[PDB]
């Protein structure tokens, strides 16, 4: 039995916290009615169920989101799009950069009949 | 700093707290002054005057019921209100200006940190871990069907029934009486009652169990009383909660209580039956005969759709369904943010209440 | 400067002093007066009419409660309660107002110096070496399954039934009665007791050995009863307990002992359920049956998936595990620290005990 | 990001802010300076009396616009001035004055390496991928029509509306009064402001969807408070930005947004009008109602020479149209070469603005 | 006939039945699983080898779950970003290979997200094999907004047994790897303060903890606790040029419209066994509180069972009458071939 | 949409949006240059009716081609494509230019190798510079050649149509680039973690850099990427050191990059940002910039339409 003692002893510093432990689903939250744990969390589901079964009917479109631009327009396909975009965005840039570049003085446009003297 | 749980009964205080699996505390809901200012709960109960503030599950006298909460808080829970919140419950069908009242004495009376409020049979129903369902809901002094969808209790298909628990007190000691036992004073109901919630049971076949009461008898129990003299009942035992099904017993003119749940559900959008024929929950001390649950299984099937899921629940617990609803639910993380809290109440004042709701 | 140890069951009470390899006083756990204040324990064996302050494994006379605690520190161990810190037990999911109530006598009548309680499974489980593992406790009128992760009982998962060795000995009256041997009164029931814990043993296949009984027999042995006269019993012998694997010998509907088992290690994450099929330990006097592990690791392995590390734990003084438990703790220079001081207690009431004792 | 170009868009309610060459701001908030009933944007908005420096797209309180930059760099983005040159946008046909005035400030407040001032509607061009167009810009407090070829703005040819976003608001809120629902705080004004983004649109053809209203219902939508309480909306939906094409909905003179589009572009040179009814551009929140693109189509359509090309250009992004468009431009090799430099700002002062922004 | 739910990870299969709690088995995907114990066909989340999956998911049916397919509608998940081709082939399989009566796939992080009561947030789902952080909104990941990091629960592992090695413990073998792999799991916690916590280790120690090994003897670890994860948020220490996965959250936020930035920063949900160390959860709100703008309301959300997120979604979705309206028929697969999984899953 | 890469070697084909191409198969072009006219036509009508199963006519097309492809090229076959195969729309681009695009740049300079030609091509907002364009014959085919060379050392034969595809499987396999190669070497013949075939692995691959392994004077792939670089404009040359992107099956051995910013690094000034860029997938870089260009809806303004070339011939390529 001077035995049985020190193994414990060594075995109940070597425990983590229950705080940690429901912290890690392994002890269910101390507070909560602990006959009940069941019941409280077939209801903690039922709400989530019901949460989901409307947020679906709700569910928007694909073109939707895009309309509001959450989503990039349109094609191609999950992957591409990421890089996709940078193109995007990359070939546009390019095509403004001569765009204002090549841009007529004041005195074209005046002459081009635009604008006063 | 742990929450309070307190269920208003007609004819019983639950109270508790939040946490714990069973109410902590559960006393006589009554208030009593000599016929030294007043005697509350079983004080009373041992020369005075008996007054019972709430009455088929409503508040009907505020100033009693008031003092019922001092006596829950300080001797009872032996609590200070202010460093508790507190989540009280209420009837199906309480007008909103009780709920409002009721809140502004728990903030301005009691000084509560924050209170909650929620509706009893749809604690009960959360209790049996469902949000849909239609609650059989019977206490002392009131039943109620009550279809809720989502945690939304229906009220315009919500059943109320005045017959419950003290009625059929009232009735054992009647038919009592015909085996010519004399039962009448404070201390002599108190004893029907238990031999009531002893002995009592629900017969699956009502007419059949009397045309065998009136032939053999395993039937015939005996009792003993304080002073060692001991009775003997009979078809007392499954006559008494039969009032239940047939309230022309105590001469009531109203439908059975199987008859209002049909009608109940019937009162409700047709898309959700088949989910409320699913989840008939039965809460409160009024539904712990032994066999209810099969007779009510009979009752509904002979009135439902023939190819019908059928399902009665009946925890076990359903004598306190009510409250342990509210232990688990003001327990909940995703709760806290649902109190109402006393500096809310200030800049809105008790309509407040009505506000949030799952 | 000396720890105590009280393990208070629905049969008995186990009591020594910490570091003691045994319980120094085990007594029946009962409270006894004519059918010269009290009797208690064997007092009451000397007539009289009974109370167990214990059912089912949970303390619901209190009066009677402290009325075993006396008898245990002044007439069994015979010290003075004042002296020594003291280490309790309880059943598990013990109400939060038990371990507050007995939390409070301990203090306020016995004035104990410092005192703490523990959960029955988690003791033996230490006895056993261990800090997680499933238990099954079975005793005199409670069986439970508990597992528990590195100290801590898992309340989700806790089983509980309501069958054990009190019913086995009144299974083994009636079965008795088959072979036509006549047990009733409170002496001969002592005698089956007796005839139950020396001569029954778990069949590792019972069809089989109910089929073997009934015909060979290395299987019937003679027992002499106390008048001198000398009884055979047979498959008697391994029937009895059966009765733990199949509740529907005495009627029961509940499910068996390894269906409960593997219901509670399926109750818990399943990442530790290995663990726990591997730790499955034993304990208290209704596990004391010879080849119960054997029997028990068989249905197990069956039950559980095939590449499933099972083992049964079931150290010889399973009888005394919790005891035995209590005392290595109460030994502990870490546990010594963990103690609730009378000092603490005045400051916080009886509900210290939940900061300080899980 | 140690020298990375800022581009900073000022407009009448929401400031836009973040670093060149991203898709979208950094940081967006509320154009506001706060003092009790100084804090600037959310700040000020969470017990203190409130300016808006930016009027119909024009700085007006100078004091206070500098708190809003400072915030801009030291709160919201979080950087050293003098490190980064930094991009700013104004409204068409801000006066000298102005641009003269914004400069020096960048300059010498805030000690910036090198700067540039933008048009708003040029920006936004830009980010659609044209140099030549005619941009509706509607933000919160005012509303232009923009004629641009090859990035010059059209001075003669700008329409100017004072009716805006949040004269949408107000008029929504006034128009819910008819349901009976008041709607009257600055917190309730939000909230309206609110609905009008979620559920308000642009009838195809107004008189039609009156008719058809009064029958059908894709219509009505309900709406959800703050407070719990539901409401209901129908035609308000489109009456209320119907506004911008009735601006005589709230009592204003000027014609709808289509007939100065149409009217803008006639102030423009005969020859460049094919190319402005065909890049059309919409900027600015109050460009975002469901339907306003198909409803400008039809109303240029019945406007027009039967014979010219009618092109809507209405991207998701044209909320910020405007600080993507100046992202872009900074990040223009080409227009590396075009910033303001502190070193020609200290040789010439701020009337550089004039030679160098245009 | 209960539908069937099947979340396959790089590491391991969580499988069951819609409606259970959480899955009713779980094994290492490996060539089958447990019979390998006494090839990974999946690799950073992405099926690779098809007919080692294909004895996966076998073994799944028939050893594991004990079903006949054809009796079973069946719902899988697969990782974000997932190519139309997987998509299309993992449906033939399921429908031609094991004939099942209906079928659907589902993104991992978004039944994460709807397992939290969310349809809308972003996601850090770590697993075994890869980590991604996936904005979702009404259910709808944005895949431009999409970060993947390579580096995961194995790498961590293995990187506990590198600086184990430091302390002159040696781990190494296949059963060492195990044993360590308990240890990570075990004893690991993430820094609040990293810097600090070394100086820390250096100094006292309420720090250091003890391991008692399978042969009996102890073993005692420091600054290894918290080192193994920090790894999460300094990638360099097994020399990735990748940022830390704080910084990944930042830059997937910041590439959503900004429009639903508030609600992501609100509704950050952690899922995934490698989300599971204690301290993640407030380390990283931490990092994303110094990184946002700073009236940003950020919320960290980690829910315990976090490391079945994903497949608890599952059975939650195929539980909902909504949903059986929404499963690919076989009689719709005969119809339009395995495309249809485009047009009846997003 | 449909996008076809026609290489030396494999035939790349499949739609617009997709991943990867849906067909991969194997000459009618030599070097990157359609040579064999007769052949193509079959090649491309087996691509659209008997591997993408596809009614042209249904289909707008972008096809690819090499850098500095004769301008006639572009034209007979945009010819066959409108005239043959009757599409409604068509586009051809460069295949270089295309790797760009899918790793998301304009900007840059490119190393393409596939099966038959290798280029440097350095490419500023778009435009591939035609003066600074680097060409080696030295590619993926010649790599095997090359294996089945050396494996004669340790006496196995290889030759045969059915024998080259083994050693090309052996090449895709097992080979590898060393950082220092004479470390490499020194080493082999030391330890070996090495065999598996021994400095093979590296031999093989070593000729990318010493194009002497197979008899050529010829400047190795870092020397003609700087030699590209220093054809460009000075102020555009940083862009492109910190943009080298590798393309083609050939870049696909394991360490290439590390090399390669080893060789780079080597010939730039020393306080040069350098930096090689290799994704996983560059195997198809061609074809997945194709897929993206055609996807975007900024281009389908650009595609040559039916109408377009009935009015204008096969000239309005250029
Ligand atoms: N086992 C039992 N069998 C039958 N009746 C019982 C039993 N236990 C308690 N009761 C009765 O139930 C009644 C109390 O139930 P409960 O506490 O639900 O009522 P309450 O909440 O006070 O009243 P109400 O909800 O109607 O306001 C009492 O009349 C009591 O006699
Ligand atoms: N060798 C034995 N074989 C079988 N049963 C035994 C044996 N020894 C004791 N028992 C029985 O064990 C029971 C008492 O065990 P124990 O002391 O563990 O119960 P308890 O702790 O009083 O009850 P509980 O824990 O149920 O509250 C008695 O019924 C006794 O007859
Ligand atoms: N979805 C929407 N539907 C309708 N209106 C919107 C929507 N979103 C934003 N708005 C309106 O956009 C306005 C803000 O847009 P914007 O940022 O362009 O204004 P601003 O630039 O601050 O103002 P201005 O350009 O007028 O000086 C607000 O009135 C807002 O109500
Ligand atoms: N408590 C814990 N602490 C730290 N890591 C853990 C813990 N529990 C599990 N893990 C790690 O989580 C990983 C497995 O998680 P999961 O099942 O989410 O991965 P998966 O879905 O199979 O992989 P992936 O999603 O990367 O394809 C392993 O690396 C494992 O060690
Ligand atoms: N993993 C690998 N390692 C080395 N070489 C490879 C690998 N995979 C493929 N290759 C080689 O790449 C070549 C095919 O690649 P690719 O399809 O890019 O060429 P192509 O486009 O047909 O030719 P080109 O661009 O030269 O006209 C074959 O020689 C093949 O062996
Ligand atoms: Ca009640
Ligand atoms: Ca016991
Ligand atoms: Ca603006
Ligand atoms: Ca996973
Ligand atoms: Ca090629």
């Amino acid at each position: 039995l001077s035995e049985r003692k020190n193994v414990l002893q060594l075995k109940l510093q070597q425990r983590r916290t229950r705080e940690e432990l429901v912290s890690q689903g392994i002890m269910p939250p101390l507070k909560s009615p602990a006959a009940f744990h069941e019941q409280r969390r077939s209801l903690e589901r039922a709400r989530t169920e019901d949460y989901l079964k409307r947020k679906i009917r709700s569910r928007p479109e694909r073109a939707e989101l895009v309309r509001m631009h959450i989503l990039e327009e349109t094609s191609a396909e999950p992957s591409l799009q990421a890089k996709q975009l940078k193109l995007k965005r990359a070939r546009l840039a390019d095509d403004l950069n001569e765009k204002i570049a090549q841009r007529p003085g004041p005195m074209e446009l005046v002459e081009k009949n635009i604008l006063p003297v | 700093t742990t929450a309070l749980v307190c269920d208003n009964g007609s004819g019983l205080v639950k109270a508790g707290f939040a946490g714990d699996d069973a109410p902590r505390a559960v006393f006589p809901s009554i208030v009593g002054r000599p016929r030294k200012d007043s005697y509350v709960g079983d004080e009373a109960q041992s020369i005075l005057t008996l007054k019972y503030p709430i009455e088929h599950g409503i508040i009907t006298n505020w100033d009693d019921m008031e003092k019922i909460w001092h006596h829950t808080f300080y001797n009872e829970l032996r609590v200070a209100p202010e460093e508790h919140p507190t989540l009280l419950t209420e009837a199906p069908l309480n007008p909103k200006a009780n709920r409002e009242k009721m809140t502004q004495i728990m903030f301005e009376t009691f000084n509560v940190p924050a209170m909650y409020v929620a509706i009893q049979a749809v604690l009960s129903l959360y209790a049996s871990g469902r949000t849909t369902g239609i609650v059989l809901d019977s206490g002392d002094g009131v039943t109620h069907n009550v279809p809720i969808y989502e945690g939304y209790a229906l009220p315009h298909a919500i059943m109320r029934l005045d017959l419950a628990g003290r009625d059929l007190t009232d009735y054992l000691m009647k038919i009592l009486t015909e085996r010519g036992y004399s039962f009448v004073t404070t201390a002599e109901r108190e004893i029907v009652r238990d031999i009531k919630e002893k002995l009592c049971y629900v017969a699956l076949d009502f007419e059949n169990e009397m045309a065998t009461a009136a032939s053999s008898s395993s039937l015939e129990k005996s009792y003993e009383l304080p002073d060692g003299q001991v009775i003997t009942i009979g078809n007392e035992r499954f006559r008494c909660p039969e009032t239940l099904f047939q309230p022309s017993f105590i001469g009531m003119e109203s439908a059975g209580i199987h008859e209002t749940t049909y009608n109940s559900i019937m009162k409700c959008d047709i898309d959700i039956r088949k989910d409320l024929y699913a989840n008939n929950v039965m809460s409160g001390g009024t539904t712990m005969y032994p066999g209810i649950a099969d007779r009510m299984q009979k009752e509904i099937t002979a009135l439902a759709p023939s190819t019908m899921k059928i399902k009665i629940i009946a925890p076990p617990e359903r004598k306190y369904s009510v409250w342990i609803g509210g232990s688990i639910l003001a327990s909940l993380s995703t709760f806290q943010q649902m109190w109402i809290t006393k500096q809310e109440y200030d800049e809105a004042g008790p309509s407040i209440v009505h506000r949030k709701c799952f």
